[PDB]
């Protein structure tokens, strides 16, 4: 039946929710604030529970639909797209790499490269995250060429303005 | 143009422009003499006429009541000539005087309008388009394709040309001179990109697909797509 | 024709 | 050339990005070189109604 | 107008073969370095807030400035399509 | 000409028929997809049908849906309108309705698309401008050349670079 | 300052109360101010009493009667400007006494149950719908009759029509093809017009003879005699001619829906039908419709006399039986009433159904108040018509008179069953009729062209809406001050006259004086003049009837006029025109713009906001002044107290002045001073040149308003909070985010500060690895919320005035759902006159300000007083509208005598009057010049040589004498200011009138660099912040298709919209300096080619050969 | 590489169908609300249709560029961005087949 497949529970859930609604709206003259609704169904039901299962109720909506003045309006085309980098993005990835690129170089492959790849490369673990060399010269190096490449970019200032 | 009472004769003004691109049976025509010859009328109450003749043949022509007769007892009426008061069809006209004159006419017919409204475009224009509307023509002697096939006139001046010249055989591949309107001259053509733009995407899809058409892209709305 | 007569006609 | 007046009228306006697009909008798209209509030889730079007004009186 | 749009049309055998060249034209003044042009010593192109024209201001209408001058060669197979590339880098400087 | 039959269906990609989150939490998906799920379920329910034993009816009955399903995706009313479920009696864009339709895709790839270098606003008379020129509002180039003027700002002092450039024009 | 008024016609009776027509009907639509006990039953209690007796007899058990005994609604939930403020639908409850019978011993009567908030109206006569104001349109339609129309195709003879309306209800058609058939047609298959007779009782004996003895086409009726010789049989054969296959045997059934009930409406038992009925064709009504279910046996009044009729159409002149059907007396105008009522009973039905299936449903007895009622129906019902509906919209109060027009129009559209789209110029055009029923100018322009238009001066629904026009009684040679709101039918049996006719009182003056017989000029004789015109005012339109001298304007041009002060918005300096029609009084005064007093007293104090008087009869009231309020459309609305402390004010006089008004008169714009001359280009098509010092003294300056609004919204991400804080960047910017979150009030906000804060998650579902290394080289511990803040969007704001926040625990409010909070920013501006702004005279001189030139430089007359605006001639040539040539000829005497006229319509001021007071300001101009020391320039003597070689000043005559002349044609002498020598020729100037325009939302100059893509279509698209492109259109690509510009249009094909790939790699491009790449493959194609693949066909591209090429980059070849 | 210069239109070979698939979409699974990710074989599939995320996989093996043309060991996925998810195609298999109805009820039945 749902474009959204729902288990035989949320669906008998759903038929049990929406009979209530009708019992409610019997008297009130009031169609029930989910208050009525949690109380009337039973043991464990509230607020967040029926605003939760109603929200699944609503079949979803025709992403083609006639929209405003039904002439020749079609739904879809005012939702925008998030993963497409807008220019501004591409170009954001152009300056960042690039600089990021030089600096990754004019120094120590050494705990650069570990927290640019542990960091940059692969999934977000000091100890994990050099060699053979332990935690010493990680904190060592990551703090003391993390701090010279920041405080010679607060000289030649191209990564302050924060290119986000 | 018009409306259906007593006697409305022409059409003007956009309306004909239409009926002029589009070749159409104007709301009044006027018959034309498919023969040139002399002229000849006659007087019973009901329905008038007027007979085309030559030392060769005679024609009969039915001219109604609201005909008005341009022509007299006495003088030549060459082929195509309006016999009656008004609108020409211009296939009519293009097989009796030939294509050179539904060409003529339709241009002239069509400054006709534009004049009388102040506008002054250069001929040149409404040729091009013209042209367009004869790009096509009928078969009767087939070699390739049989023989009822409506076809672009130029691509048969390529089959005959290299049927004759190039391979031997003459296969002569006999045509008739067709006329037709601006929409459906364009409706049916070559690339099939620009057929599916505006007449039958549905259908006009299915024929191009069947035979496996290859859109040479030439044109520049079947290239804007792409 | 109509989908649904026919199926009915067809058991029925 | 556009019919336009100014009781409200609204231009819209494009840019031209490749260094072509540029060279064709402003050799053959540059308005002060397509000075006769592709209609009639008949120019279309024509002193409209308030240039004559001038030039009559 | 624009300078001897005239003289120019004249040169060419068809008016969208005009465009073709001062286009590529303005193309490769850009690209192999902005001074490979034909006519820069006494009078040239220029500008106002000072008269650093000279440097990089508008690519092509230099391109017609030098066009307009019978220096340049604009044919429809002159210099074949690889070579040339090859010899403008090994020329021309400024990157 | 063997294959004017179907016993293969394409499926159009899914970016091009959405799922998607709307306001409140509502979503939104192209119309496709429940003639997708229609032929699926059908196409489906038939081989469980066929392997569970056949009387003849039913099979043929389902066929037919099965049939009357490969139609809707392809192209929509040419046998019968399919609807969404009771709330719009509309036609769910069939394949066809998406090349061709009331406003569909040849046709609105000629009624228009939107240029991303454009702008727009009241015009008026400029007396002194010459045939050659034109008076645009430098706010309005500003947005227009932006880039142009991004990558010039950094050719210049005014900014260190693009990113800058950027923020220092927001 | 003095007013002196010049036509002479007795302007015999005031203008009808300006919105009666919405008033009224929702009056008597919904009866409620008086008990169930006074007549008026239409509407509500119609529509109640309609659908209330339900009776349900047998299937099972029944004898069901619901009754309906009185409708009772008293009590509005909350009040207007609570329901503003709140979102709210400001209606009245309602529920009426249902007592429901039983078979079985017992009534049960549940007395109340409230189904259905209905809308109220506004005193002004507008409503309220859901925050905004909202406005119910008049409509136009057939009325349910019946006519005679010409046949089709064949020239030959005419065919009848009988036209129910509800939709449901026979549509009958009398057609008659004698070779061998006759057509009488009622869904769609024809039948003979009289085994119907037979069946009703009439015989081919007594029917031929009697109807159609002087017929002979009772030879197509006694035809099929077979039939015709057995009565009541007929009525099965009948039945069995309709087509089901049906029980032969229904004794009364189906007869009866086409007798009494249902079908046939239900409208008034009287007039609604039976007038269309006995003056058209027929004399009597035995019932509503063709209606009886007293004996079995059917009497049909209507069904012989439309055959009577048609035998009588066709046989010569009964009387001419041609029915013209743009006749108002066929066409009815639907007041709200009749708008709500309709709605109020569809929820009726709609209602009475759902309770008709618990008659069944209840177990026992006990089941009248739930068991039988459900207030779902009615309600969405009703709420749909008035925030849904069509017809209902937003008020138009850009200023009072939009607010009030907009009130007042007449629409074709809507329901769909009385007009759709398709058909047109018959209706579009202004039929005969229309006079003083609706305004000939009036209807906008474009498409929906005269189909929609608002009504006249006396124009008035009367009992069904027919605009009657006025028209005064003239018996013999005598004209009368009595006056007939005659019907549009009734107007053509009179020979009725024009009121330019010269009047001596009740004496015509003129033998051979002009008369209109039926749509037809005519010359008639003063004993002929059965009737005269009311006035001029009854011809048009209020909107229109503002207009100086309309008899001089092209009524083509002076639409635009009319239109034009729709569209006027209010100035901080309001000021009525120099030159007025004279109802600028009773527009504000009918609309509710300026506050009157309603009894005679004193006034006790005189604040900012209110002023409380004291009348003499021993009471005092406070009477609020709106201050400062949001119009819908952003116009400022307050109210400025013109009584001083302590004063007796005279009943009905002005307290405080409208949004518009100077002292009791409409003003829009404001009277300048105003020369008529080129000047360099900064006139040219239809440019004005403005005067700096217009803007030094705050003249066209007006104060909008924009009402911002954001959300914090619960995602299952976590809450979007409402914080001061704004994650990335700086305290620069939060400074007049002073409150926690919000911002303060009148601080002035530029584009691009924040006028609220908010905070969303940074994800969908997700942290991010690249992201995680970065916060953690500079500072891990970072807030990870995203800034969404409502900032303020390019184009402008101006200081903060109002803010609105709704929290958690709501006081009476409706949240949305996931909706956690709201909040309201009003922001105010001050719209100073500018060169991008339009302004326009009420004759439709329309254009916009091209130059604001120094005061130093423009047109100056001899004494230092200089011109404002330069208007250019040429346009007015062109357009004929020498109207505004007139004000501006009285305006410049006005000036210099200092005094502001009424010139009326058509009978106002004349060419000599003018030209006498001109004269008088020749004296207060050159006067004083005399005595205050000076006497003629050197300029204004060379500039007279050349006027008498021009032939404007007899030549001979002392300058002084020569000026005289020369000012009475209305032009003076008036020198360059640049140079200082004089404009060779006299050049007309004076005051004029002119309106500033509003700027729409397009007016703002979109613009847009990058932004958004739609999702599906991979085009470009904006919304809230990010402009969104324009529209390359195909007649602009051919634009370029015909220019060589190839680059150029594959670029607005695939650089700048669709290629995905392509304005990527473009905007880097151009961000390096880097001339632009080129182009990929579109989307546009790509989504095509898949489109077309998900369709069995396939598309590939090829190559030079025969030979694959590629449009999908690399994704399509498999894994 | 080349220019594109001749486009054609060709009737579908059931083979062909199943070339430009990936996949055979197999269930009237869209996606499961707990999670909004595609349920199980069906319309919404990350093998039959592709990645939902930049140069990233589903499960994360494999995340930059320097091996953009490789697939991951335990799950597939190639990559550049989710442009791949909105360009590809998935087919059904049909029980018994059924025919076009553009080539079945255009005027002159193609087949007929
Ligand atoms: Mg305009
Ligand atoms: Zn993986």
């Amino acid at each position: 039946a749902r474009t959204i497949r729902i288990p035989v529970h949320m669906v008998e859930t759903i038929n049990k929710l929406s009979r209530t609604a009708r019992q409610l709206q019997q008297e009130l003259g009031r169609e029930p604030t989910y208050e009525e609704i949690a109380e009337a169904m039973g043991p464990g039901w509230d607020a967040k529970r029926v605003e939760e299962t109603l929200k699944i109720a609503q079949e979803p909506v025709s992403l083609e639909t006639p929209i405003g003045d039904e002439k020749d309006s079609f739904y879809g085309d005012f939702i925008p797209d998030e993963h497409l980098p807008s220019p501004v993005d591409a170009a954001t990835q152009s300056l960042l790499s690039e600089e990021l690129e030089k600096a990754l170089s004019k120094l120590s492959e050494r705990e650069a490269m570990v927290l640019k790849l542990r960091k940059g490369l692969i999934d977000g673990e000091e100890v994990g995250a050099f060699f053979g060399v332990t935690r010493e010269r990680i904190r060592q190096i990551e703090n003391k060429a993390l701090r010279k490449l920041k405080y010679h970019e607060s000289r030649t200032r191209k990564l302050r303005d924060f290119l986000d | 143009t018009g409306g259906v009472a007593g006697a409305a004769d022409i059409t003007q003004g956009l309306p004909r422009v239409i009926e002029l691109f589009e070749a159409r049976r104007p709301k009044a025509k006027a018959v034309i003499s498919e023969i040139d010859g002399v002229v000849r009328i006659e007087e019973t109450e009901e329905k008038l006429s007027v007979f085309v003749e030559s030392e060769g043949f005679s024609k009969e022509y039915k001219l109604p009541k609201e005909a008005r007769l341009l022509v007299k007892d006495g003088d030549y009426v060459e082929a195509g000539q309006p016999l009656t008061r008004g609108a020409i069809d211009p296939h009519q006209l293009l097989e009796a005087k030939g294509p050179e004159a539904v060409e003529r006419y339709l241009v002239e017919e069509i400054q006709k309008v534009y004049r009388a409204q102040g506008v002054k475009l250069h001929d040149k224009h409404i040729e091009i388009v013209v042209r367009q509307m004869m790009k096509y023509v009928e078969v009767t002697d087939p070699g390739d394709s049989r023989l009822l096939e409506g076809q672009v006139l130029e691509k048969w001046d390529v089959e005959a040309l290299n049927e004759r010249l190039i391979a031997e055989g003459k296969t002569p591949v006999a045509w008739k001179p067709l006329l037709m309107g601006v929409t459906k001259s364009a409706l049916s053509t070559k690339s099939w990109l620009s057929a599916a733009s505006f007449q039958n995407t549905t259908h006009v899809l299915t024929e191009a697909a069947i035979a496996g058409k290859k859109d040479e892209l030439i044109g520049l709305k079947e290239n804007v797509i792409l | 024709k109509i989908s649904t007569s026919d199926p009915v006609r067809q058991y029925l | 050339a556009f019919n336009a007046d100014f009781d409200g009228d609204q231009m819209a306006v494009h840019v031209p990005l490749s260094s072509f697009a540029q060279a064709e909008a402003r050799i053959q798209m540059l308005s002060a070189h397509n000075l006769l209509s592709p209609a009639s030889g008949e120019p279309l730079a024509k002193p409209s109604r308030d240039i004559i007004l001038g030039l009559y009186y | 107008a624009e300078p001897g749009i005239d003289k120019l049309f004249g040169m060419v055998d068809s008016k969208y073969r005009l465009t073709v060249v001062v286009a590529k034209r303005a193309q490769q003044l850009l690209r192999h370095g902005f001074k490979n042009t034909v006519l820069e010593p006494e009078e040239r192109p220029k500008m106002q807030t000072l008269e650093g024209l000279f440097d990089d201001p508008n690519a092509e209408t230099w391109a017609m400035k030098e066009l307009l001058t019978g220096r340049l060669v604009f044919g429809e197979n002159l210099v074949p399509e690889d070579r040339l590339q090859k010899e403008m880098e090994r020329i021309y400087p400024g990157e | 000409p063997e294959w004017m039959i179907l016993e293969a269906v394409p499926v159009l990609p899914p970016d091009l028929r959405p799922m998607v989150q709307v306001d409140g939490g509502r979503f939104a998906t192209s119309d496709l997809n429940d003639l997708y799920r229609r032929l699926i379920n059908r196409n489906n329910r038939l081989k469980k049908l066929l392997a569970q034993g056949a009387p003849e009816i039913i099979i043929r009955n389902e066929k037919r849906m099965l049939q009357e399903a490969v139609d809707a995706l392809l192209d929509n009313g040419r046998r019968g309108a399919p609807v969404t479920n009771p709330g719009s009696d509309r036609p769910l864009r069939s394949l066809t309705d998406i090349l061709s339709g009331k406003q569909g895709r040849f046709r609105q790839n000629l009624l228009g698309k939107r240029v991303d270098y454009s702008g727009r606003s009241v015009i008026v008379v400029g007396p002194q401008l010459k045939l050659h020129q034109c008076g645009l509002p430098k706010r309005m180039a500003l947005e227009l050349f932006k880039p142009f003027l991004l990558k010039k700002m950094e050719e210049k002092g005014i900014a260190p670079n693009v990113k800058a450039a950027r923020r220092m024009l927001e | 300052m003095e007013i002196k008024r010049f036509g002479r016609i007795r302007e015999v009776i005031p203008l009808p109360p300006l919105t009666e027509i919405q008033v009224e009907s929702y009056r008597r639509a919904l009866q409620a101010d008086v008990p169930p006990e006074k007549r008026e039953n239409v509407g509500i209690q119609a529509a109640f009493r309609e659908t209330f007796p339900i009776e349900e007899e047998d299937k099972g058990k029944g004898g069901l009667v619901l009754d309906f005994l009185e409708y009772r609604l008293g009590e509005p939930p909350f009040p207007q400007d609570e329901c503003r403020e709140k979102d709210l639908t400001y209606q009245a409850p309602l529920y009426a006494r249902l007592q429901l019978i039983h078979k079985d011993t017992g009534l049960i009567k549940e007395d109340e149950v409230f189904l259905g908030h209905i809308p109220l109206m506004t005193e002004d006569g507008s409503f309220i719908i859901n925050g905004a104001d909202r406005v119910i349109v008049s409509q136009i339609h057939r009325s349910p009759g019946v006519y005679f129309t010409p046949d089709p195709a064949r020239p030959g003879r005419y065919i009848a029509s009988i036209i129910p309306l509800p939709k449901r209800g026979p549509w009958i058609d009398l057609e008659v093809e004698p070779n061998g058939v006759v057509s009488m047609k009622v869904n769609k298959r024809k039948f003979p017009l009289v085994l119907l007779l037979r069946v009703l009782g009439y015989d081919q004996e007594t029917l031929a003879r009697e109807l159609g003895a002087y017929g002979e086409l009772v030879q197509g009726l006694m035809d099929e005699s077979v039939f015709a010789m057995r009565p009541e049989e007929a009525l099965i054969r009948l039945f069995t001619l309709l087509r089901p296959g049906d029980p032969p045997k229904r004794d009364k059934a189906v007869a009866y829906v086409y007798g009494l009930i249902a079908d046939p409406r239900r409208y008034d038992l009287g007039e609604a039908g039976r007038y269309k009925a006995e003056e058209k064709l027929g004399i009597r009504l035995s019932g509503r419709t063709l209606a009886r279910f007293e004996d079995g046996e059917f009497k049909d009044e209507v069904f012989l006399p439309t055959l009577r009729y048609l035998f009588a159409l066709t046989a010569g002149v009964p009387g001419h039986e041609v029915d013209d059907i743009d006749h108002l007396g066929n066409r009815r105008i639907r007041t709200v009433g009749e708008l709500m009522t309709d709605q109020f009973r569809v929820g009726l039905a709609r209602l009475a159904r759902g309770v008709r299936e618990r008659m069944l449903m209840g177990s026992e007895d006990s089941l009248t108040p739930a068991k039988l009622v459900n207030s779902r129906p009615l309600e969405a019902a009703i709420r749909e018509f008035f925030s849904r509906s069509q017809l209902s919209q937003f008020k138009d109060e850009t200023n009072p008179l939009s607010s009030l027009r907009h009130k007042r129009r007449i629409s074709a559209l809507g329901p769909g069953g009385l007009t759709r789209e398709r058909a047109g110029f018959d209706v579009r055009d202004v039929h005969r009729t229309h006079y003083g029923r609706i305004c000939p100018v009036e209807t906008p322009e474009g498409a929906n062209i005269g189909l929609i238009t608002s009504l006249a001066a006396y124009a008035r629904v009367d009992e069904l809406g027919f605009i009657r026009t006025p028209y005064r009684r003239v018996v013999g040679g005598v004209v009368t001050d009595e006056v007939v709101y005659m019907t549009a039918t009734e107007e053509d049996r009179y020979t009725i006259a024009q009121a330019n006719t010269p009047l001596e009182g009740n004496r015509i003056a003129a033998e051979r004086v002009v008369a209109r017989r039926k749509g037809e000029p005519v010359i008639v004789s003063p004993e002929e003049v059965e009737f005269m015109d009311v006035s001029p005012k009854q011809v048009f339109s209020v909107n229109t009837n503002l207009i100086p001298f309309l008899e001089h304007d092209d009524a083509n041009r002076a639409l635009m006029g009319s239109n034009m002060q729709t569209q006027a918005v209010p100035l901080i300096r309001a000021q009525a025109p120099v030159v007025m029609t004279g109802l600028e009084e009773r527009v504000v005064r009918d609309s509710l713009a300026a506050l009157y007093a309603e009894e005679d007293g004193e006034v006790a104090k005189v604040d900012g906001n209110r002023i409380v008087v004291r009348y003499e009869d021993g009471r005092l009231v406070e009477y609020p002044l709106r201050r400062f309020y949001r119009s819908n459309q952003g116009t400022a609305l307050d109210q400025r107290p013109r009584v001083v402390v302590g004063q007796r004010v005279r009943k009905g006089d002005l307290l405080a002045d409208g949004p518009a008004s100077e002292n009791g008169f409409l003003a829009l714009g404001q009277n300048v001073l105003v020369a008529i001359m080129p000047f360099d280009g900064y006139n040219f098509e239809d440019a004005i040149v403005i005067s700096e010092e217009l803007l030094k003294r705050d003249f066209y300056t007006s104060i909008h308003i924009e009402r911002y609004e954001i959300e914090a919204r619960d995602t299952k991400l976590g809450p979007e909070r409402i914080t001061r804080d704004i994650p990335h960047l700086s305290e620069a910017a939060l400074r007049d985010l002073d409150e926690e979150g919000v911002v303060r009030i009148g601080a002035e906000v530029k584009p691009g500060d924040i006028l609220v804060g908010r905070t969303s998650f940074k994800g969908e579902s997700e942290p991010t690895p690249e992201e995680r290394l970065l916060r953690s080289i500079f500072g891990e511990k970072a807030r990870d919320v995203k800034d969404t803040s409502l900032r303020v969007p390019p184009g402008e704001g101006g200081i903060v005035v109002r803010t609105v926040r709704l929290r958690r625990g709501d006081p009476g409010v409706e949240l949305k759902p996931g909706v956690r909070e709201v909040v309201r920013v009003y922001v105010a501006q001050k719209r100073k006159l500018q060169v991008g702004d339009k302004l326009a005279n009420r004759h439709g001189n329309k254009g916009v300000v091209a130059k604001i030139l120094p005061v130093e430089d423009m047109p100056h007359l001899p004494d230092g007083t200089p011109v404002d605006v330069i208007l250019n001639p040429l346009g007015v040539p062109s357009r004929m509208n020498l109207g505004q040539i007139l004000e501006t000829h009285l305006g410049l005497a006005g000036y210099f005598l200092g005094q502001r006229y009424i010139s009326p319509i058509f009978d106002g001021a004349k060419e000599p009057e003018i030209k006498e007071l001109l004269a008088q300001a020749f004296e207060v101009y050159f006067g004083k010049r005399k005595g205050e020391g000076f006497g003629v320039d050197k300029r204004e003597v060379e500039v007279l040589r050349r006027a008498e070689k021009l032939g404007l000043v007899t030549p001979g005559k002392t300058p002084e004498e020569q000026l005289k002349e020369l000012f009475l044609q209305g032009k003076v002498v008036l020198y360059d200011g640049r140079t200082g020598e004089p404009i060779e020729g006299p050049i007309v100037v004076g005051q004029m009138f002119i309106m500033k325009l509003y700027h729409m939302v397009e007016d703002k100059m979109h613009a847009r660099s990058t932004g958004p893509y739609s999702l599906i279509t991979q085009q470009p698209l904006g919304g809230k912040a990010q402009f969104g492109g324009q529209r390359f259109g195909e007649m602009e690509v051919w634009a370029l298709e015909a220019y060589g510009a190839a680059h150029t249009l594959q670029e607005m094909l695939t650089l700048k919209s669709d290629d995905i790939e392509g304005r990527n790699a473009a905007y880097e491009a151009i961000i390096k300096g880097e001339d632009v790449p080129e182009p990929s493959v579109p989307e546009s194609f790509r989504v095509l080619v898949k489109e077309l693949q998900a369709l069995a066909l396939d598309v590939q591209t090829l190559d030079e050969k025969d030979n694959p090429v590629d449009i999908f980059e690399g994704l399509a070849s498999k894994r | 590489k080349k220019e594109v210069r001749k486009v054609r239109i060709a009737l579908a070979s059931p083979e062909k169908i199943r070339s430009w698939s990936y996949g055979e979409v197999e269930k009237p699974e869209t996606i499961n609300y707990r999670t909004l990710k595609p349920e199980r074989d069906g319309l919404f599939d990350e093998r039959i249709f592709g990645p939902i995320k930049d140069y990233e996989c589903a499960c994360g093996k494999y995340k930059r560029q320097r091996f953009e043309g490789k697939v991951c060991e335990r799950c597939g996925v190639e990559v550049t961005k989710s442009i791949v998810r909105r360009y590809r195609m998935g087919h059904i298999e049909l029980a018994t087949p059924a025919a076009h109805i553009w080539f079945v009820k255009d005027v002159p039945s193609k087949i007929g």
